[PDB]
RNA sequence: UUUCUUAGUAGCGGCGAGCGAAAAGAAAACAGUUCAGCACUAAGUCACUUUGUCUAUAUGGCAAAUGUGAGAUGCAGUGUAUGGAGCGUCAAUAUUCUAGUAUGAGAAAUUAACGAUUUAAGUCCUUCUUAAAUGAGGCCAUUUACCCAUAGAGGGUGCCAGGCCCGUAUAACGUUAAUGAUUACUAGAUGAUGUUUCCAAAGAGUCGUGUUGCUUGAUAGUGCAGCACUAAGUGGGUGGUAAACUCCAUCUAAAACUAAAUAUAACCAUGAGACCGAUAGUAAACAAGUACCGUGAGGGAAAGUUGAAAAGAACUCUGAAUAGAGAGUUAAACAGUACGUGAAACUGCUUAGAGGUUAAGCCCGAUGAACCUGAAUAUCCGUUAUGGAAAAUUCAUCAUUAAAAUUGUAAUAUUUAAAUAAUAUUAUGAGAAUAGUGUGCAUUUUUUCCAUAUAAGGACAUUGUAAUCUAUUAGCAUAUACCAAA
RNA sequence: UUAUUAUAUGCACUUGUAUGAUUAACAAUGCGAAAGAUUCAGGAUACCUUCGGGACCCGUCUUGAAACACGGACCAAGGAGUCUAACAUAUGUGCAAGUUAUUGGGAUAUAAACCUAAUAGCGUAAUUAACUUGACUAAUAAUGGGAUUAGUUUUUUAGCUAUUUAUAGCUAAUUAACACAAUCCCGGGGCGUUCUAUAUAGUUAUGUAUAAUUAUGCCUCUAACUG
RNA sequence: AGCUGGUUCCUUCCGAAGUUUCCCUCAGGAUAGCUGGUGCAUUUUAAUAAAUAAUCUUAUCUGGUAAAGCGAA
RNA sequence: AAGAUCAAGGUUAUGAUAUAAAUGUCCCAGUGGGCCACUUUUGGUAAGCAGAACUGGCGCUGUGGGAUGAACCAAACGUAA
RNA sequence: ACCUAUACAUUACCGCUAAAGUAGAUGAUUUAUAUUACUUGUGAUAUAAAUUUUGAAACUUUAGUGAGUAGGAAGGUACAAUGGUAUGCGUAGAAGUGUUUGGCGUAAGCCUGCAUGGAGCUGCCAUUGGUACAGAUCUUGGUGGAUAGUAGCAAAUAAUCGAAUGAGAGCCUUGGAGGACUGAAGUGGAGAAGGGUUUCGUGUGAACAGUGGUUGAUCACGAGUUAGUCGGUCCUAAGUUCA
RNA sequence: GUCUAAUUAAAACAAAGCAUUGUGAUGGCCCUAGCGGGUGUUGACACAAUGUGAUUUCUGCCCAGUGCUCUGAAUGUCAAA
RNA sequence: UUAGUGACGCGCAUGAAUGGAUUAACGAGAUUCCUACUGUCCCUAUCUACUAUCUAGCGAAACCACAGCCAAGGGAACGGG
RNA sequence: ACUUGAUCUCGGUGUUCAGUACACACAGGGACAGCAAAAGCUCGGCCUAUCGAUCCUUUUGGUUUAAAGAGUUUUUAACAA
RNA sequence: UGCUUGGACUACAUAUGGUUGAGGGUUGUA
RNA sequence: AACUCUAAGCGGUGGAUCACUCGGCUCAUGGGUCGAUGAAGAACGCAGCAAACUGUGCGUCAUCGUGUGAACUGCAGGACACAUGAACAUCGACAUUUUGAACGCAUAUCGCAGUCCAUGCUG
């Protein structure tokens, strides 16, 4: 009832002082989490501690499509051209989210090229030897030549300056866009109505012949 | 940050009633808690100051997911700020291998808005949604709007 | 799952008061799956009871009785719709490969956790003080640093102790877990993908629907439940505004298993605090959930501190004695068991003073008492003139010699290319001084002391007179102008 | 013609008058007399005394409290306008058409500091219920024009000062430009609403013809846009 | 708890109101008025007026009280 | 009729003044229980009564004065001669 | 004529407001002189003497004014903590505290002396608050006047002679003695319900017995409650515990 | 005869008497959310529920209103299914 | 005889188990007249025991702004100041 | 006598005093008229009272928007008065 | 046996195994 | 005079104030460890001297084993068994009462049975 006043939809009316997570544990958690990565990196092998192979392409928000969210999707279709081999993939890494329908087949291009520029980097270590299909190399052994094991998975992306404010060559200037942009949307709105008019025109003709 | 040494409540010791008037003493909730009664006692205070307080301007839109409508706006006031500064002077040149093709969509602005008056230099703007007026001044600058994914 | 967000919003709401989430987007952490239902088609399965063997300190495993019992009123098993199985084709396809157990490997190889040992170095002199040095000062040399130093974190110890001790830094040792390599034995499996073909088995009084109540943001239901009605497999559900029609997209319920991120006022093991400091802090620093109250549930305190060491006052005396007085002890009893320190309220005594005017208390002014505080120097018209005595030596009047700086200027570099400017470096000239010599280094000078002097030995303080100044008060003495009346 | 007054009265010296709060000539006395310490002056310290005058009990609600209003015997110590979330205004600070790292990760001399991926928040367009559309003018116009406004540059002139007379600065009059900010006004223009030009007309494309949805031509039914 | 009581150091400077309106309002708020603070823009109302603000006067309007009237409605 | 462009005008066209004024923000406290007097007045016989108009005090104000006293008179108070 | 308010006038002084300057120091300014230039008289320069190192987020300098509740702002003071610092203080006496020590400030308050003391502490600049008390029919602890004694310690008459002992003896310790009491429907002699060592001996002091008190239901130290037949047990009742 | 222990011991209360009401038990009246149970190891000369208040005497008129009741015309009005 | 009792009863606002009337016996019940009786009184006085009091011993509290001589006056319109 | 301006649309103004809400009134702009010979007048009653917020119910308006995976049609949410 | 003392056992719900059983549930041999 | 008032010194009374503190409080970190194999909690008896706290159960202030290596301590019995071990920790072997989920049934009763094994007495 204060005449510069800020209508207070501040809902602390329900004994909210019992709850309060003070978050005095933030860097204790950060230290623990980092410490845990150190344990995991050693424990799981010369295993490089993430990192599925990260699968992006194409998020769903029409605005939010450089908004890369990381490729858990498990790609049964994309496996095939990688030939590829769902079970074999799991030993390697291959994130098991079998429920995806990636039908924008530019998306099939990107991700298949990923797995292949990977895969050949998967140094093939089999538990005695003998070991079929490395297809590597005793010279090409993890320990001897290559020493790899990194990190964090780059969004890939691929800049964003953009600047496709390149030099084109730009012809289009007989092309009156503004009439067509309102027209295209109107055509879409009126599809069901335009369907009626055809149907009503058909009915009256049937009657007339009658 | 804070000192209660800079508080005047410190200074008001003693001052017997601590700035809270001897006659009418500041006692817990003199006017009724909050926005109460906004149809009664604070009616002056609400239409003053918040007026549209109370009723309805109804068109209940059940499950507006603000991803369908989100549509952020760039003005034709600005629009040339999508072009990096050292390239901005570079296409004032005069040299044509042209016209200026700016991708508005990857700069995250769904819609190009009308606002008006750009330099006569032709701009092609790659944009999802159009102001017809933004296009009208762009076409006067001799560019176009090429309509864009 | 949680956090960041959306969001104090979509939305709900006597649309009043007030309430309100998820999706996409961002991150932490990530991990996947299996029945049952198909033709295994010689129940392939399982519990138990005994005995062989094995060997934990087994409800164990191996083997035999093919001994009972369970089980076709159904269990193995492929296999779970995120599909899957069988044909053929492809494809990998091997004296093997993989797993589970046993193996300590690497002549005890390493890491962590614990117990726990480790130490590198002063208890040197002096002085204070004292109970104590841990205080103050000294400690060659290392460009004056006591010794030590990967440790100058803490506590204990008689104080402000890195060096007195324990620890701390830093590791040694033992144990236990990890890092179980080879190897042995046991068990099991031989891919996965794609094509074509044949099959394609799927949770029910539930889904759903009408009502009701409860609940949510969920609104022409948000979940949940009761009741009535009650399904189905080109089904079913979902697609936050009910319906029918026509579609699409999207999963696959009415079944089951599953780490991590995520919680933690209890418990155990631990570490911190611009936390509190004994009416505080937890109820409880303590024979504290005690003592104590209440029939009971329950209610539930107050209350820390001698000293370095008890050295806790022997002894003598008075008193029945507790106590007192002497004495001892103690650095101090001005620490003698409300005991560190020691307040106020209050009281006794002593000391001063008064007492019928307001009961008492009070402020100011004047004033006495006790009590206290403040207290300066050289000059009329100036303190300089003059004389003596001492001392100085870069300077003394200045010259020279050496030393380094300052003022002004320039260059070479940097700063800002370049300029001005500034800065580093370097150099020149002008000078001034710190040391040395020199007329003299008291020929003299200068520096430093002392005496005497003109009204006068004065101006801190208080006093006299007179001249003035500001505000003012109160008289004196001198002389006019005009008007009325006369 | 006479009287009166001021100027023509400089330089030296001066305990002369003032110099805008001009107290001192002159003098006496106490006395700083080494440490020690006399003597003088001055004092509502505590408190006592003596005299006059004044002093009614604080806190509080209340129009008014010394009240025959209420609490308070007396004293000590605890003891009451806070913290937090979210907010407005003032101001400072950082950066600024952007800002906020600390969700998290990299790292550590460690719950800190240093670094910081990516989003998201807010701002950068609003208004209609929403569909929707879009602030026009101009690269510019701090919204335009206009009226009051500063500060500057600036025409031209005057006075003053300094000056080498070249010259500059101040003050006043004055012409023009920016003139923001500040203040005021009439508008324009995004959105809604009304009257209504969007009566109708033009333009493009569909559509059609032609070559291969497209291009070209034509119509401008239809669809779209605009005054 | 809109009620009663109390609220903890000082000095300096300025300094109220018990009124308006609305309210189950009338022992209270909000609101306007009075109050302070923070400043800001300009001073011919400013730094070494030919621009006003608001009080007299003047000029120019208004009024139905005092008085008067009832042999005026 | 406005906006308004241009040219003409001795002295700015009552009087004192300006403690400088105007303007904005806080949406700030405090107030929403008044009390008294001159004058004017209504209700009431009247009241230290209930209620207006204008203005000043008191509220928030001692001091001097009315012997005394919230309010009346004189006067607004830094500290002293 | 006289008397007389914090009014009025003047003056010193406080504060607040106002108004103005102050910020070439390798420089400036004043004073005296020697030289030089011009001139009568002035400046320049040389020399000698003197002043000037400004919290210029203040001073110098100036004027006008001050009631004041509510309230607002401004600037300090005190208290506990913290980063930094004074190469801070300190058991040779810290902090604390009593204090007619001396002084400072309008005050908030400060320092110091003296006495007591015994182990640690403070000033300044920034930084944070559980930050300052007289009160709240405040809380908690302590203490007065009432009042070293005023209420009272008075119902059931209530003793008393007097031997013993001790520090003290009306009672309470007690005999003897003596006045009486309850007046066997008891102030007796037993038990349950209840009590919980209270019973009893010995020691016997302070506290307790609203008095004393050698004595006690006190205080200290010991001992004592023996059952086939009495109760519990057992049994059922009202009634209950519950598969 | 009873009571307001601790300010009311009565004229109040109770009380015999008097009258009124429901009920044959799958009931009446009653408890429990419910299960189940009280009255009731009771059976109308019983049990339950009321009102007035010995004896004597008297018990009038009023069902319009508000309660209560019914083999009542019960297509009044009238819910969900 | 503002009492009581018997009457009268247009009875403000009596009354019939909402019980009305009458009533023996009963009542630590309400009320009225007379008597007996008395310190209930006129009209006071004395006495017993225990206190109060004083003393040895023992020893609180209520309450308390500061506390305490009146009269009038003003003032919150009744003062210990 | 003739009629429906007691009209439509949008803004202002007065009162109340925040000169705000509300109601009613006053003068206009844009419509469209009504009347009279016209000039003119006329947004109710010569002037001064004659009545009501949000949500909500509903109607009338454009036939417009939404019912968030597409339509269509019922239903439904709405915006203007 | 008698009399007396010590230890170990004796709750309930329930699964499985054990064996005894059981019903005009129901089947069959006779 | 005494008393009273006022002040001061000293002594009481009283425990404020200061400085200390094996405690409290709050945040962070690691771990998951009761029970019919009889819990947590309760009761009961226990130390040379104890009455509690604390510890423990009838083997009672504690026993094995293990570690360390000479105390405990108020006074002492002890101290010896310091080289086989004090005493404290470790505590992995045992004990672990009467109870309590509490289990034969009860519980103003430590009350009363049944069963097996076993002992003495009598025979």
């Amino acid at each position: 009832g204060k005449g510069n006043n800020m209508i207070p939809n501040q809902h602390y009316h329900k004994w909210w002082q019992r709850h309060v997570k003070t978050w005095f544990n933030q860097p204790a958690r950060k230290v623990r989490r980092h410490a845990n990565r150190v344990k995991k990196a050693k424990a799981v092998f010369p295993r490089p501690a993430s990192g599925a192979l990260r699968p992006v392409v194409r998020c769903p928000t029409i605005r939010y499509h450089t908004k890369l969210r990381a490729g858990r999707g498990f790609t049964l279709e994309e496996l095939k051209g990688a030939g590829i081999g769902a079970n074999f993939a799991k030993t390697i890494g291959i994130a098991v989210d079998r429920r995806r329908k990636n039908k924008s087949l530019e998306s099939r291009q990107r991700n298949i090229q990923r797995l292949k520029e990977y895969r050949s980097k998967l140094i093939l270590f089999p538990i005695n030897e003998k070991k079929i299909r490395a297809g590597e190399s005793s010279l090409e052994e993890c320990k001897l030549a290559t020493q790899l094991k990194g990190p964090v998975l780059p969004i890939k992306n691929e800049q964003p300056a953009v600047v496709e404010f390149r030099e084109v060559t730009k012809d289009e200037k007989k092309f009156k866009a503004f009439a067509t942009l309102r027209k295209a949307r109107t055509d879409a709105r009126l599809v069901g109505i335009r369907a009626k008019r055809a149907k009503e025109a058909a009915e009256s003709e049937d009657a007339a012949k009658g | 940050m804070s000192n209660i040494k800079r508080k005047k409540t410190r200074k008001l010791r003693g001052h017997v009633s601590h700035g809270h008037g001897r006659i009418g003493k500041h006692r817990k909730h003199p006017g009724g808690r909050g926005n109460a009664g906004g149809m009664h006692h604070h009616r002056i205070n609400f239409d003053k100051y918040h007026p549209g307080y109370f009723g309805k301007v109804g068109m209940r839109n059940f499950h507006l997911r603000r991803q369908h409508k989100f549509r952020p706006e760039i003005n034709l006031d600005k629009l040339w700020s999508l072009v990096g500064a050292e390239k901005f002077a570079e296409l004032e040149k005069e040299k044509s291998t042209k016209a200026p093709v700016i991708d508005l969509v990857k700069f995250g602005y769904y819609k190009l808005l009308g606002r008006g008056h750009l330099p006569a230099r032709p701009v092609i703007v790659k944009a999802k949604y159009f102001s017809k007026k933004a296009e009208d001044k762009i076409k006067k600058a001799g560019g176009v709007c090429l309509l864009s994914a």
